[PDB]
RNA sequence: UGACAGACUGAGAGCUCUUUCUUGAUUCUAUGGGUGGUGGUGCAUGGCCGUUCUUAGUUGGUGGAGCGAUUUGUCUGGUUAAUUCCGUUAACGAACGAGACCUCAGCCUGCUAACUAGCUAUGCGGAGCCAUCCCUCCGCAGCUAGCUUCUUAGAGGGACUAUGGCCGUUUAGGCCACGGAAGUUUGAGGCAAUAACAGGUCUGUCAUGCCCUUAGAUGUUCUGGGCCGCACGCGCGCUACACUGAUGUAUUCAACGAGUAUAUAGCCUUGGCCGACAGGCCCGGGUAAUCUUGGGAAAUUUCAUCGUGAUGGGGAUAGAUCAUUGCAAUUGUUGGUCUUCAACGAGGAAUGCCUAGUAAGCGCGAGUCAUCAGCUCGCGUUGACUACGUCCCUGCCCUUUGUACACACCG
């Protein structure tokens, strides 16, 4: 009747993250399940560097540009209906929902 | 072979992460795409 | 170069001004009353903004001074 | 772990002298602390307070930090 | 144990320990073979293929399922490019595939499942016990 | 099965060009932005307009025949995609939509500072800090000049410029050449949000006035 | 442009059921999806429609949107339908 | 309109011809009009970028002065990295730029946590040993943690020149010092004004005016060649001229990143076997803090061999031969094996970059990419000499001054 569930949240913006983050472990806090989380992954930088110039004249001046990506992960025992009651609450844009199940 | 979506030339291509653009129109949508200039 | 420019001096000096009773002459809890009436946008703006403060009060307490006028 | 071997040689003296700094702290004495930190303290400022040098980023225009390439006129 | 000898005594002594006990076989390929791509001459000692096998069993003995592409790695260095830059180059697989089936052949390491190279008790115990017998 | 790196790469590719393309279909239309929000099992993109009757169209033909097109362009599942049309709250606090109707003011063959002066007073009168309007190319001669028209408060460098100021670049095909359009807007504290950025000018200070008792 | 009479008999039934239609601009590509065609005269055909604004075209940035007119409707009923 | 056999052809292009089957209003013919063009013109333009210009500079309103162009404000002086500030004051009040700001790095045994990070203890397993326990070193598993120090990433805290001394209107500030992770704005970046340039870009853009062409094409596509050719001059560089070294053992310490259904194993590739290398076959993992990869890097350290010799320094030029990528490797793609052993004895006049984890040395990653990195953009590793000034040279800012210059002394 208790799962292993594993969510994972991903997102560009921190504190949209961390607001979805923290909402979905006290929706969680109330219900006394065992939640084993936020656990925190490096963040990952996606990185391009560029020349500005479009015709290769002047000084080589370039732009390092850069996408931030992070990665959380909530750990529960509980049913996937429970779960899925939880995880319906208002998201906000940006962020993945990535529901599975842990062996 | 390869060629910028954007505007199909061959020259200045980017495809690293899969993007396929060429290092002008990555320029000129690089904040829509969601790259950021910090540093 | 650690001179201050003239956000920090005129809001050192204006709330001199407004509340002479309630700084002191230490730099942290001036900080901590500088937090309870003003909003700032940064917390480095906070500490060059206090420290401009508590010497303005150790010779504001040694004597007189120019414009801030003390009821 | 980590940096080289001058590197990891540094750590290993700070990691000595604070542990026993610490252990005189919480185990032995607090004024027998106080000696062996003037002792080590006298002899040497970083092997207590660790060194916040690091590797300066390197700058387009040249391979280095503040190197640039060989400029040419004619 | 092993880890206080000094690592250049303790191989000395072992590689000097499998030359007098008893023998294992050797390649008739040993006095021609340069052990790494980007080496110059062969080694120059004569007794290197001992040498290169106590060493090896060191590394086993220190570390868990490891394979010959990684002992490629642990030999290998810089290879100089002539007028272009050097750079990293790996040793040779042969030597590196062939002393550790000698080992096989001897029990002192053995094949790991999960992959890799593991050192067997026995193996463990001739090599404390002639670590015992290093100054 | 796709990383999260190309994931997140492919959605800001997927945002780039559908808006580049609704730039070209909603021209007359007051079109200002497109926002991608990912719901499960649908996918909503929230076009929106000045004019939200024009994008709709009759009875919502043209709509349906966007929310058709995304769909078969982009592979979405059939009936997944869906488009809908709100309004800009401040057409005046946008520069994608004043630079569309100057754009289109000087295509009539209105005169250059008169069309210019129109969109800057109308930026003013709609509560914005400043606003700055550079035209550019060959006016009425065969140098190519520009023409720099100012107003209000306007700052340039540092972070702020990302959050305060709306910035937006449009080309003109006159008769005789191209006209470049450059729009900026100062935006204004709004703590609400519906109008302008939230935090305040990282120079700026507010000294809550001595209550007494 | 010379089309088979099935291939744009194709062409206007897929163009009819929803209305709307795009191609890419890879010239040769031989086999459009969602209909069977070398992808050259879905284009090639689609210019004489908006020719006799049967259709109005984006040109998308060289990939070719294309929606069905009211007038280019009327005519298209009476040629297969 | 499509097509057989020979010629035509490089061609298995029905391109063209011999032959007449096949196909049906889609085409053909002329006028008009569109269309394409990495065609022209950046001195017709847009956008972007560079530079003037790394410095501190720029501009209104109202008031003052002047017939006026114009000027003041925007300043004598002190001070600052700063048109930064104090202050002076026919100006007063403001707008940009500088600063603030944002990113990264530096401190936190404080907070939140973490089996995709680990440390600790305990258990079992091995190996040593005064041996039976204890002791040391590894392996392994969990309902061990009053676990989060190390790792990761969030919330905050921390520095303000705060305190002291001395100089200074004893103002703004400056130097010194305890403390402290940190006291050049803590270091390094991002962003960045007015006005301008006939700066570069029509060869990034189905961005664009005009012109040219538009079928016997400057359109498109195919085949082959060139872009790489070599008496010579120039610019950025790579390798070196050796013993503070080369070679051969042993030994072994990083960080930043990367891994498209990549076809039926495929991008990064562990593991096993064959092979001297090159490379190959098989069983597999990973869309990734999980697998490659604790990224087992080099310089460095260590013990030998060389012995002042164009030498075992150097590795150009060249022969033979093997393998790899790719549809194809020829004017050698690249990687291997043996052989060949050039100049080069620290470089004239000139000239460049550099002030601390910096220069220099060392290697690694990514971009390009089927294959090719001596390049560029990043990253760590080892880690100094000198200075803490000046306006001599080259320039830059402000003031006063002269001017027959204003395309402005390249007058
Ligand atoms: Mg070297
Ligand atoms: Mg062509
Ligand atoms: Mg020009
Ligand atoms: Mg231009
Ligand atoms: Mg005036
Ligand atoms: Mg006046
Ligand atoms: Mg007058
Ligand atoms: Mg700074
Ligand atoms: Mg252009
Ligand atoms: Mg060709
Ligand atoms: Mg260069
Ligand atoms: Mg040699
Ligand atoms: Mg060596
Ligand atoms: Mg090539
Ligand atoms: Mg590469
Ligand atoms: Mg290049
Ligand atoms: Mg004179
Ligand atoms: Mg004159
Ligand atoms: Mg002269
Ligand atoms: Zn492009």
């Amino acid at each position: 009747v208790q799962h292993r569930i594993r969510i994972t949240l991903s997102s560009k913006s921190v504190k949209n993250l961390e607001k979805v983050c923290s909402d979905l472990v006290k929706g969680a806090k109330e219900k006394q399940l065992k939640v084993k989380g936020p656990v925190r992954m490096p963040t990952k930088v996606l990185n391009i560097t560029t020349r500005k110039s479009p015709c290769g004249e002047g000084t080589n001046t370039w732009d390092r540009f850069e996408m931030r990506v992070h990665k959380r992960v909530i750990d529960l025992v509980s049913s996937p209906d429970v779960v899925k009651q939880i995880t319906s609450i208002t998201i906000e844009p940006g962020v993945e929902v990535e529901v599975t199940i842990s062996d | 072979s390869r060629v910028c979506r954007v505007c199909g030339n061959s020259h200045g291509l980017i495809r690293k992460y899969g993007l396929m653009c060429c290092r002008q129109c990555f320029r000129s949508n690089a904040k829509d795409i969601g790259f950021i200039k910090y540093r | 170069g650690r001179v201050r420019t003239k956000t920090v001096k005129k809001t050192s000096r204006q709330v001199i001004e407004k509340y002479y009773s309630r700084m002191t002459l230490d730099f942290h809890t001036n900080k901590k009353v500088l937090e309870e009436v003003s909003i700032l946008q940064s917390k480095r703006l906070r500490n060059k903004v206090a420290g401009f403060t508590t010497h303005l009060m150790r010779r504001i307490q040694r004597g007189p001074v120019r414009g801030i006028s003390l009821k | 772990r980590g940096g080289g071997k001058t590197s990891q040689i540094y750590s290993i003296r700070q990691a000595i002298a604070k542990s026993l700094v610490a252990y005189y702290q919480k185990y032995v004495d607090e004024a027998a602390k106080k000696e062996v930190k003037e002792i080590f303290a006298r002899y040497d400022r970083t092997l207590l307070v660790a060194d916040p040098r690091r590797c300066e980023p390197k700058k387009f225009g040249g391979r280095g930090a503040r190197a640039r390439f060989q400029k040419s006129y004619r | 144990t092993v880890k206080d000898v000094n690592p250049h005594e303790f191989v000395k002594a072992y590689s000097a320990h499998l030359k007098r006990s008893g023998k294992m076989e050797l390649p008739e390929w040993v006095d021609i073979v340069k052990t790494a791509r980007f080496k110059e001459l062969p080694p120059s000692d004569a007794d290197w293929y001992y040498i290169r096998a106590a060493s090896m069993a060191r590394k086993i003995y220190l570390r868990q399922g490891i394979g010959i592409g990684g002992f490629q790695k642990i030999y290998g260095g810089r290879q100089r490019n002539g007028s272009r830059p050097p750079h990293f180059c790996k040793s040779s697989g042969a030597v590196s595939r062939n002393i550790l089936q000698e080992l096989q052949k001897m029990g002192i390491i053995d094949v790991d499942p999960k992959g890799g190279r593991l050192i067997t008790s026995q193996g463990r115990r001739d090599l404390d016990q002639v670590a015992g017998t290093v100054p | 099965q796709i990383s999260k790196k190309k994931k997140f790469v492919s959605d800001g590719v997927f945002y780039a060009e559908l808006n580049e393309m609704l730039t070209r279909e909603l021209a007359e239309d007051g079109y200002s932005g497109v926002e991608v929000r990912v719901t499960p099992m649908r996918t909503e993109i929230i076009i929106r307009a000045t004019r939200t009757q024009n994008v709709l169209g009759e009875k919502g033909r043209r709509i349906r025949e966007l929310t058709s097109v995304v769909q078969k362009r982009f592979n979405f599942l059939e009936n997944g995609v869906e488009l809908y049309a709100e309004k800009v709250v401040n057409r005046g606090l946008c520069a994608i939509a004043q630079a569309e109707s100057l754009r289109y003011k000087l295509l009539g063959g209105l005169a250059v500072r008169r069309a210019c002066y129109g969109v800057l007073r109308f930026v003013m009168e709609s509560g914005a800090k400043g606003c700055e309007v550079i035209v550019s190319g060959k006016l009425r001669a065969q140098r190519a000049k520009s023409m720099k028209f100012k107003d209000g408060y306007m700052i340039s460098s540092g972070q702020p410029v990302n959050e305060y100021i709306d910035a937006a670049v449009r080309h003109v095909l006159l008769r005789q050449g191209v006209l470049g359009i450059k729009v900026k807007i100062m935006l204004d504290w709004d703590p609400k949000g519906k109008l302008g950025p939230t935090t305040p000018l990282p120079d700026l200070v507010t000294i809550h006035p001595p209550k007494e008792e | 442009m010379i089309i088979s009479k099935k291939n744009r008999n194709e062409i206007c039934k897929y163009l009819f059921q929803e209305g709307v239609l795009y191609a890419k601009k890879d010239y040769n590509l031989a086999k459009h999806p969602q209909i069977d065609v070398p992808n050259l005269q879905v284009i090639k055909l689609m210019q004489s429609f908006k020719s006799k604004e049967y259709v109005r075209e984006t040109f998308s940035w060289q990939h070719y949107y294309w929606y069905l007119t009211n007038d280019g409707i009327e005519f298209l009923r009476n040629f297969l339908n």
